[PDB]
């Protein structure tokens, strides 16, 4: 059997058993300076992001979706970042990923705080065309970019582009999809950073990795792809007052 | 004798160049690291088929499992010393282990077969104890400390192995060592499949620590050039 | 017991060597305070994204006499002094200038055959906490360089001879040792695996996951 | 370490030169400053007309109002940063703020009409949020946090700015900045006045603090040459 | 917190840098006591009209060897001696003055290679607190010189080499400075605004109110 869970407008199917991952142990709750810093909380802006659906190939090294950026364009959240500066915001990822009995995989879903990635020129950074993907998602590479004079975000899978063992990626809250047992991935993520209040223009607070360890194989006839599907909901997101004390 | 001296590793009070500085006051940010413990006690991907190119690739980490040809062959194979080891050196686990000179504890392992819904076998994980060679062939692994897994019911299999040590001073590189167990997995049975599903599958590996873990004699990483 | 973040991260590392004289062009030392050049303190501090500690410098200054061929000699004792510069505050362009005067850089003065001097550093971030890793820009508009937030700026450290000892030339060379205190460490991360390039940015070379091995039965 | 080393941010005790003699006891003198803030809490005039040889003179503080010409024009405007600010970086409060490298509080303006007691008009003062930039048009002004001014009625008109603190560290001058608001005034209505009156007259504006303000690490003033 | 008088006027300020020789012409240092003469901590004294404070004196003395040619030297510890002359107090006319030795004037004796001599002055005002601003002239007659109380008088400083080390010349330099302790201030009045000109008077040269702008709406 399935169930609904309707916040505000949107509703979304999900199975009985979620297996939810919060993200480390803390639920994104609200913030706990009178006149010198009003602050003004938003509700409407919780709801059911569905990006757009990505088609998982046998050839399909991995995703990455910034969560800030990704809804920087979509609803009241793409608007109220233009409108108030400052603000602070928990998420609610809900990776889904549809596959019959005959197709075999597995994928790990990532939240990784504060994901610098590295340059193909070790002289320079990259550019924010290549690192900022809005309205689509930005995939990995099997082979390592040509460096040259250019700004192109290193974008090997196994290096993550982070620079690390993509091995040991599981350190930050996760979950794994193996095709033959688990169906999907739910990860509340609380709100991470060094201050009370950032722009959001100008900061990434959290980074989502979808990255394939066992290529998906299946037999000739069945549907030559898989198609992933990810839903984001802003939780607990206040922004400045614009009010005169 | 011991005074007007100055010792790198000693704990004084410094007289500070700011008094008079009011240091912003703590918030409350997730996920506070108290001990490096909790790190090693992540389970994290193990890189089994290190072999050739397989390293430079994403393949590394899946193992490869065939049908034909697996009467009774082994699958794999690797001694049990994480630090220090090919296959465990680069963990979470083996990169904490790295830095202490003298290390002892548990270690647990996590194997997750990644194939159809609809394939079915079996196979014999044999644990080798430390002096004992590694088994030459499927009875030898069954007359011992095995564990017949069976993939239909089961899609994962978690081990304990204990008299887990420090083997070496300093670093080392070495296949079969002396003081290490040995782990292998044995084909009992081939991989039953039915029509128009894929008989070839992938196996992955999950390392972790335990609760009996010591960790001593903190010194310098070997993987910095 | 040993692997508690404080005594994993308050070991005192040399992160600076330099030498100055009392003649020539080279007069003073000068090193912006940041802990990412020294790549054995970068990697155990690379842990952990956010970390909060306070700064211990102890500083060896050792001179020697340069070969030289003036005659006469007769040395007298040396005295240096060592400025730290805090966030915001003015810089010396030369060896005699005025800035050396400014009553709000504390400077230590310590004259040769001594303890080591030492001074502590309290937490200087306007915010909660220093970031290892910024997944931003500097600034709003797009001159502003990527990770690199102007929150982790610690300041600055010049050094110089408060007066020429004797007639001929002296080198004096100054090693800096630093020792985090009172370490609070937030969200752990991936060890580097990769090896470092340049101490601005975490840009890589890709590199392979582990060392290879003759086979997987092996 | 750490010791026979003469430190200039020192705390210590020191031996007295001259002992043995009694110093003056203390008499009540009016008006013993405790704190810097309280400096800081006293309305200053601002020099909001700093155009030209307007500074060299008496007219930089005063602001011209004129009834002709001015169905929606704009009266005058300037960004909410007190120190490194032509128009506040030289009163009171700046003059304070620019000993500290660090900054945050609130801040008061008043404006004072100076007119005839026969001039009736209306004023819209505006307040940009600090990433917001500056009106365009009087529509855009009122769409915001306005206040609209009746010189009829009431001869002075008080504002209490939030959200303002250190944009930039060392010492800039810039027009315009980007995480700073501004205030602009704009002429609703015109300048309506009888016979025998002058109808040209002059505003004035005085900035304060308020009791949420903070001020940390002590630097030199800049204005020093 | 940090805006506090205590926080805001104890800071150790550079107020004098001079040069004596153990030969020549010039052989010891005098310096009247005045704290007007840095424009940096006049500038912060005179936020306040009347202001009454005590003195902690730290001497920085340091020897270099002048250029010469005398030849076998072999230079023994030198000695220097700082003599602090309180208000109404005999002053030397030479070195070697017979005013060196009166018992009144605590001068401190302090030997070259180690820790910095330092000495503590009360309030020394035979009034009720030192007047930053005087509005009156020092003498009934109009002899007197207008802004320029006889009560703010702190005295006089003299420092000299006790004896001759070597056979070659030395010249040693001496760094004064001020740190003002249990600071009261009474009425806060304006900053200067103007730049300052000379160190007896308030005398200045008319200057702007502030920098200007392009436009009133800019």
């Amino acid at each position: 059997r399935a169930r609904s869970i309707t916040l505000g407008n949107s509703t979304i199917t999900t199975q009985e058993c979620a297996n939810v991952v919060v993200g480390y142990g803390v639920w994104p709750d609200y913030l706990k300076t009178a006149e010198d810093q009003p602050t003004q909380p938003d509700v409407a802006t919780c709801r059911f992001y569905t990006l757009d659906s990505v088609q998982w190939q046998k050839t399909s090294p991995g995703w990455w979706w910034k969560l800030p950026d990704a809804l920087s364009n979509l609803g009241l959240f793409g608007q109220n970042m233009q409108y108030h500066y400052l603000g602070r915001t928990g998420y609610t990822v809900h990776v889904q990923c549809n596959a019959s009995k005959f197709h075999q995989g597995c994928l790990l879903v990532v939240c990784v705080p504060e994901a610098e990635m590295g340059c193909a020129t070790l002289d320079n950074t990259p550019s924010s065309a290549e690192l900022l993907g809005g309205d689509s998602a930005k995939e990995f590479a099997d082979k390592p970019v040509a460096s040259g004079s250019n700004k192109l975000v290193q974008r090997v899978v196994y290096n993550a582009g982070m620079g690390v063992g993509v091995g040991n990626l599981t350190i930050f809250p996760h979950q794994w999809i193996n095709l033959r047992t688990n169906n999907s991935a739910t990860i509340v993520m609380p709100y991470t950073n060094s201050v009370p209040m950032d722009n959001m223009f100008r900061h990434n607070n959290v980074t989502l990795m979808v990255i394939p360890f066992v290529p998906l194989d299946y037999c000739p006839g069945s549907t030559t792809y898989v198609p992933i599907t990810v839903t984001i909901a802003p939780m607990c997101a206040e922004y400045n007052g614009l009010r005169l004390a | 004798p011991g005074s007007c001296q100055f010792l790198t590793s000693d704990d004084f009070q410094s007289p500070s160049a700011m008094p008079q500085y009011d240091v912003t006051p703590e918030m409350r940010i997730p996920g506070e690291v108290k001990n490096l413990m909790e790190i090693a006690e992540v389970d994290s991907v193990v890189p089994v088929q290190n072999v050739g190119e397989k390293v430079n690739s994403m393949e590394a980490y899946q193992i490869p499992v065939r049908s034909n040809e697996g009467s009774g062959t082994q699958v794999f194979g690797f001694p049990l010393q994480p630090g220090y080891s090919s296959v465990f050196s680069r963990t979470l686990l083996g990169e904490i282990l790295n830095y202490y000179t003298h290390w002892s504890g548990s270690i647990k392992l996590t194997f997750m077969f990644c194939g159809s819904a609809m394939a079915t076998g079996k196979f014999l994980l044999a644990y080798s104890p430390p002096g004992a060679g590694a088994p030459t062939k499927r009875v030898d692994a069954m007359l011992g400390t095995h564990v017949v897994w069976d993939v239909g019911l089961q899609s994962s299999c978690v081990l304990c192995i204990p008299w887990i040590s420090q083997t070496h001073y300093r670093y080392v590189t070495s296949d079969e060592y002396t003081a290490g167990g040995f782990i292998t997995c044995w084909y009992q049975t081939n991989i039953v499949v039915p029509a128009d599903a894929q008989s070839s599958c992938y196996i992955m590996c999950f390392v972790s620590a335990c609760n009996d873990f010591s960790v001593r004699l903190l010194k310098d990483t070997p993987f910095i050039s | 017991s040993e692997s508690t973040i404080e005594n994993f991260l308050c070991r005192s590392a040399c992160v600076y060597f330099t030498e100055y004289e009392n003649s020539g062009a080279k007069r003073y030392a000068e090193w912006v305070l940041t802990p990412r050049q020294a790549a054995q303190l970068r990697r155990k501090l690379e842990f952990f994204t956010y970390v909060r500690f306070d700064l211990e410098l102890t500083f060896v200054i050792t001179s020697t006499q340069q070969p030289s061929t003036t005659q006469n000699q007769d040395a007298q004792i040396l005295t240096h002094q060592i400025m730290y510069v805090p966030p915001g505050g003015p810089v010396p362009d030369k060896v005699d200038s005025y800035v050396w005067q400014t009553s709000t850089n504390p400077s230590v003065f310590w004259t040769e055959g001594n303890a080591p001097p030492r001074m502590s550093i309290p937490f200087l971030s306007i915010g909660n906490a220093y970031s290892n890793f910024y997944d931003g820009w500097s600034e709003f508009s797009r001159n502003g360089v990527y990770g690199i937030n102007t929150l982790n700026n610690m300041g600055t450290l010049y050094a110089r001879h408060v007066n020429a000892g004797s007639t001929g030339p002296i080198k004096s060379t100054i090693r800096i040792y630093f020792k985090p205190k009172h370490v609070k460490a937030w969200i752990p991360r991936p060890p580097r695996l990769c090896q470092y390039e340049k101490a601005k940015n975490v840009n890589f070379q890709p590199s392979g996951v582990t060392t290879t091995r003759q086979s997987i039965t092996t």
